[PDB]
RNA sequence: UAUGCCAGCUGGUGGAUUGCUCGGCUCAGGCGCUGAUGAAGGACGUGCCAAGCUGCGAUAAGCUGUGGGGAGCCGCACGGAGGCGAAGAACCACAGAUUUCCGAAUGAGAAUCUCUAACAAUUGCUUCGCGCAAUGAGGAACCCCGAGAACUGAAACAUCUCAGUAUCGGGAGGAACAGAAAACGCAACGUGAUGUCGUUAGUAACCGCGAGUGAACGCGAUACAGCCCAAACCGAAGCCCUCACGGGCAAUGUGGUGUCAGGGCUACCUCUCAUCAGCCGACCGUCUUCACGAAGUCUCUUGGAAUAGAGCGUGAUACAGGGUGACAACCCCGUACUGAAGACCAGUACGCUGUGCGGUAGUGCCAGAGUAGCGGGGGUUGGAUAUCCCUCGCGAAUAACGCAGGCAUCGACUGCGAAGGCUAAACACAACCUGAGACCGAUAGUGAACAAGUAGUGUGAACGAACGCUGCAAAGUACCCUCAGAAGGGAGGCGAAAUAGAGCAUGAAAUCAGUUGGCGAUCGAGCGACAGGGCAUACAAGGUCCCUUGACGAAUGA
RNA sequence: UGUAUGGCAAGUCUAACCGGAGUAUCCGGGGAGGCACAGGGAAACCGACAUGGCCGCAGGGCUUGCCCGAGGGCCGCCGU
């Protein structure tokens, strides 16, 4: 198929062919699929402390004073799961791999998928993005990489009709529960995913709830956050050429 | 770091000179312009207008400023005891608002005047 | 949900009699014990049986059935087409490693072949010779005496 | 329950076909891929060679793989193939996917089941 | 209707629950030795008032200098009194001063004191004098060398296994150890020091051939680095102390040469860019610290308080995290960007100085002995005939020789030179610094969020808890009455709230006081389920229900 | 050792590790090696049906009981 290409104006530059990748049948569960493992892979391992609660001599006294055969030091009970400050009986444990393993070919797939759930306007409006538009992705003209004050990125997206979408992700959310206290506060929705070619842009980073990457390592939570696809993206002419032979 | 037990506790254990940072005011819209500073380290001299609490609207010079508990006296802004003498209400400089500076040290004069330095 | 997932309230978590679940006695031992005894039954039979040559003096040879090569010989287009005739060496992978490459006599042969290797099986060269085709023994496979 | 969404909708229209049409193939095929993968079929040229006939589509209810060799001018309909087998079997005749067999024959008719 | 049963209400007791996190747990990166110049640890001191902790040491919560920092300060610790700071204090970084007693503890003795100059003791050098030096002890584990179980598994048990584990003795370093082939043995016209990682492989091998045990060569990687003696031939040409003088060492050999690309010697060819010694001496990177650092504190409403709702506006290479009287990019610290310093990398790399590599022919000049190897007895290993080691006995050759290639002997072939020595880098741990988290969230998580190895127990080795939360601000309750009264009570005052009033957020159950409804001093015990009656009931969150008659009307049926 | 789902398929998967980067995630590279592609025999050593026949389920065809009949079942035949 073929994609408008805007220039920093927001007014049509030509257009090129859509590359094929983007022909590529959605397939929702390979994407979940390799979400999920992107997202166990960057787990740590944690577990107590291997001999917590074994730190003590206590004994039972067995048989004899009408009490329960449970170890016991200066008259506390000790070291068995049931007492307290006692051991805990399966704990999390540091040798336990919480890592998930995916096929390069199985992950591929999924990646080329993502990347076809952005060419479809239906999609990307399912997924929860807000925007005025027909064309998507929106592509723009490689200037696009030199642009440097946020303010300009956002001119630009506004004369796109596709602003609407950071206005979206302009709200924190103050989770429940307490992630809080392990500095997991916050948390808000993912607006637009900015691929360009040479470097990541500076210019939109900052953007609320954008995401920026780059055509030769633009992964699939990058295209389907939370394993969900089609998410409202916007690659460069040179991105949209590159991403073809991934 | 990026965790708020670590965050709180270099606020809370911070060294006495660091303290300082812990006590700064906005600067009023003439005094940004004047001296290129967005802020500055509230002063045992400098006339303060709170924009906050229950004393908010309020103006007064500031009489103390604690480092330790990171917080400044200002003129009137007091509490009446049972007994009837009148206390001073702490504030925090961050509901505060800085309208003149006192200038009689020369450093301090200097460094909110240089442009490679903020006071 | 799982199995597991439903054990919370049946107590004894599938194992019948709560007296069942305890140590090793409820397998008859660690192990393999008694492999010779209460537990004989499917156990390979006790004893020793035969020898082993050592290691470096074995021989191990890469082998190719004619079937194979057969099948896929327009697809070698990269191998000589006479009036075909390949390299068995160059076609059979793990051919390094191999002491010695070897076509087996599995399979039809459609086409005349002209095939070279270390060694033939005696239905390698009758299936290929009366396929209008000949066998070249390679000078290693001159070991036949 | 099947994890793929296409394999899934597939299903939904081989019996869609098998129901309205007249097709009892498609509904024998739709029976087949719900039940597990390991009873799907894998099957290699070298057995549709062997059983197939011109102008009598194959039918293979699973997926059709590249080993042995493909002369008959055939049509062949199966879930997917493998690229070599696909690339092997447009050489001599059309490799098809059942999605399409469905369209072109809701009545599955002139049609053998392979696997 | 007493004693009393059940449920509730008001108040309590209790401290669960919810919310909160100054602590833990785990992972990761960096970094890493201290001590006779007396460490680490401990004792006792030290403050205006000072019991604990921390700091410090008779100069005692400190003294000096330089740099930073800044108008405040006098640790935790918010009192009273007083003091210090523009002579630039506090505070931070580096450096220095001081630094009691015991302690390896070293003049001698001793439960931290005492008695009459002291490296005690063992050593090396030696002016043979403690004159110059060394050792000792500590450290989270890691590392190396020795000693070395048992429960257990084998469904008993002895070999085997647990296991060369636990534990013990000795000792090094920031890493240890290993290491430039008498190798390998995909047997080759091949590989080429050593660790380590992945694999080879649960393969080969062991084994009451039971249970079990269990490599290597090679390969893919990481990192790479290669050298010095002994002897031959020279023969004092040498080394150490000292400013010097002078002394000491050294023919039982200091020093030159040389080290399998064998060397030496004799005769030549050519040349050095090898090696070795020494000088100089980083970039980058990484870790930590620091400077600078954009934009609202505008309107209305609510509130005790606006980081809320509604409205208007702004920055962003910064929408990480925290603070602030409630949900804050723009109020404060930070955060992005840029820049600085220190540490590690590293006295390494690069560069340089000096030396001089190599080759031909001749020469039986040299080339590490209780060794190689054999036997007896054991241990150990996968090591089987074929692991590695100990012990007792025996015991060779000399490169024209010797060892190895998984049984022995002889020959061939291939590899390689033992019985002297050194060696960067890649790897282990986690004391120390910093970072991180689908970890726990105060009976959890460390034993320890608190006085935590604290209180406390034991002669001792050793053992060992519990205790987090007022409020936005102490505004931490003046005055009056009562009382034996700084008690408590009453009244009163503060605050949004005192049922937030001091172990004070919330405040469950068990349970207690008072009290309401029902029952109740002639009556029977799994305490109820289902039916049906009495009596009792503010609202809300349920709104149905009763009787006449009529319609419909299964089985059944006068 | 099974099973369900999913990728690829006569193949399939990388391990350590290397480069990149948005720096524990992630993108690219890495096939060493493993399993599968032939078995039988202690070993030496030797080395197989891309289908020859018959039943016949599903499914298809036909002029509506008659054909074709994958899979499956019964034999043949082949390697050791
Ligand atoms: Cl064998
Ligand atoms: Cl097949
Ligand atoms: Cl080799
Ligand atoms: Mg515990
Ligand atoms: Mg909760
Ligand atoms: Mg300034
Ligand atoms: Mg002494
Ligand atoms: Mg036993
Ligand atoms: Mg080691
Ligand atoms: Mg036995
Ligand atoms: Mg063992
Ligand atoms: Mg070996
Ligand atoms: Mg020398
Ligand atoms: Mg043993
Ligand atoms: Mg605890
Ligand atoms: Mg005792
Ligand atoms: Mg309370
Ligand atoms: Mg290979
Ligand atoms: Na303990
Ligand atoms: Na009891
Ligand atoms: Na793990
Ligand atoms: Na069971
Ligand atoms: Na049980
Ligand atoms: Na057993
Ligand atoms: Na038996
Ligand atoms: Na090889
Ligand atoms: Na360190
Ligand atoms: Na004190
Ligand atoms: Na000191
Ligand atoms: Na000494
Ligand atoms: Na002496
Ligand atoms: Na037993
Ligand atoms: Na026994
Ligand atoms: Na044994
Ligand atoms: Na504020
Ligand atoms: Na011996
Ligand atoms: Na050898
Ligand atoms: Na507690
Ligand atoms: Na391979």
């Amino acid at each position: 198929m073929q994609a408008t290409i805007y220039d920093l104006d927001g007014n049509t530059d030509g257009e090129v062919d859509l590359p094929d990748v983007f022909e590529t049948p959605v397939r929702s569960d390979l994407i979940g699929k390799a979400v999920r493992a992107a997202q166990a892979n960057r787990k740590q391992d944690y577990g107590s402390d291997e001999y917590a609660g074994l730190r003590t001599p206590a004994e039972s006294f067995g048989s004899g004073r009408g009490q329960a055969h449970v170890p016991k030091l200066d008259g506390r009970a000790r070291r068995v799961p049931q007492a307290v400050k006692g051991r805990s009986a399966h704990p999390p444990k540091t040798e336990k791999d919480r890592s998930l393993d995916l096929n390069d070919k199985e992950r591929q797939l999924a990646v080329r998928s993502a990347l076809a759930a952005t060419a479809d306007a239906d999609l990307v409006a399912d997924r929860g993005h807000e925007f005025d538009r027909d064309e998507v992705p929106v592509v723009v003209s490689d200037d696009f990489e030199d642009l440097v004050k946020t303010q300009e990125v956002v001119s630009l997206l506004e004369a796109l009709d596709v602003h609407a979408d950071i206005d979206r992700a302009d709200e924190t959310k103050i989770k429940a529960g307490q992630g809080s206290a392990r500095g997991r506060k916050y948390r808000r929705p993912a607006s637009i995913l900015f691929v360009t070619s040479d470097e990541p842009s500076t210019a939109a980073r900052n953007l609320a709830g954008a995401d920026v990457a780059t055509a030769s390592e633009v992964n699939t939570e990058d295209l389907a956050p939370g394993g969900a696809p089609g998410r409202l993206t916007v690659f460069t002419e040179s991105a949209l050429a590159e991403v073809a032979e991934r | 770091s990026k965790q708020p037990d670590k965050q709180r506790k270099s606020q809370r254990r911070a060294p006495l000179h660091e303290r300082h940072k812990q006590v700064r005011a906005t600067l009023s819209a003439d005094l940004r312009e004047e001296y290129g500073q967005r802020n500055v380290r509230v002063n045992a001299g400098d006339t303060v207008e709170v924009l906050r609490g229950d004393f908010a609207g309020e103006e007064g010079e500031v009489i103390n400023v604690d480092l330790d508990k990171a917080v400044i006296h200002v003129e009137d802004v007091t509490l009446e005891k049972t007994d009837g003498e009148e206390v001073p209400r702490p504030l925090d400089t961050s509901n505060v608002r800085v309208t003149d500076l006192d200038l009689e040290d020369e450093k301090r004069e200097a460094r909110l005047e240089s442009e490679d330095d903020s006071a | 949900t799982s199995k597991k997932k439903r054990q919370r309230g049946s107590r004894t978590h599938g194992g019948g009699s709560h007296k069942n679940r305890r140590g090793a006695g409820h397998r008859g031992g660690r192990g393999d014990a008694g492999r010779d005894k209460h537990e004989f039954h499917n156990h390979e039979p006790l004893g020793k049986s035969g020898f082993k040559r050592p290691q470096k003096v074995q021989e191990e040879a890469a082998t190719i059935d004619v079937r194979e090569i057969d099948e896929n010989v327009t697809l070698l287009a990269a191998d000589d087409v006479a009036e075909f005739r390949v390299d068995v060496r160059d076609v059979v992978e793990e051919a390094d490693d191999a002491d010695y490459v070897k076509v087996l006599g599995a399979g039809q042969v459609r086409h005349e072949l002209t095939l070279i290797a270390d060694d033939f099986s005696e239905g390698a060269r009758e299936k290929v010779e009366g396929a209008g085709g000949s066998v070249e023994l390679t000078d290693l496979g001159e070991e036949r005496q | 329950s099947k994890t793929n969404p296409r394999l899934s909708s597939l299903i939904a229209d081989l019996k869609s076909a098998a129901r309205s049409s007249g097709g009892a193939v498609w509904g024998d095929v739709a029976e087949r891929l719900e039940k597990p993968r390991r009873t799907h079929a894998e099957v290699n040229l070298g057995r549709i060679e062997r059983y197939a006939q011109e102008d009598e589509t194959v039918v293979v209810p699973g997926k059709v793989l590249g080993s042995g060799v493909l002369q008959k001018d055939v049509t062949v309909a199966a879930v997917d193939f493998s690229g070599t087998a696909e690339t092997k079997i447009d050489q001599v005749g059309e490799a098809v996917s059942l999605e399409q067999a469905i369209e072109n024959n809701p009545e599955g008719s002139h049609v053998r089941v392979i696997r």
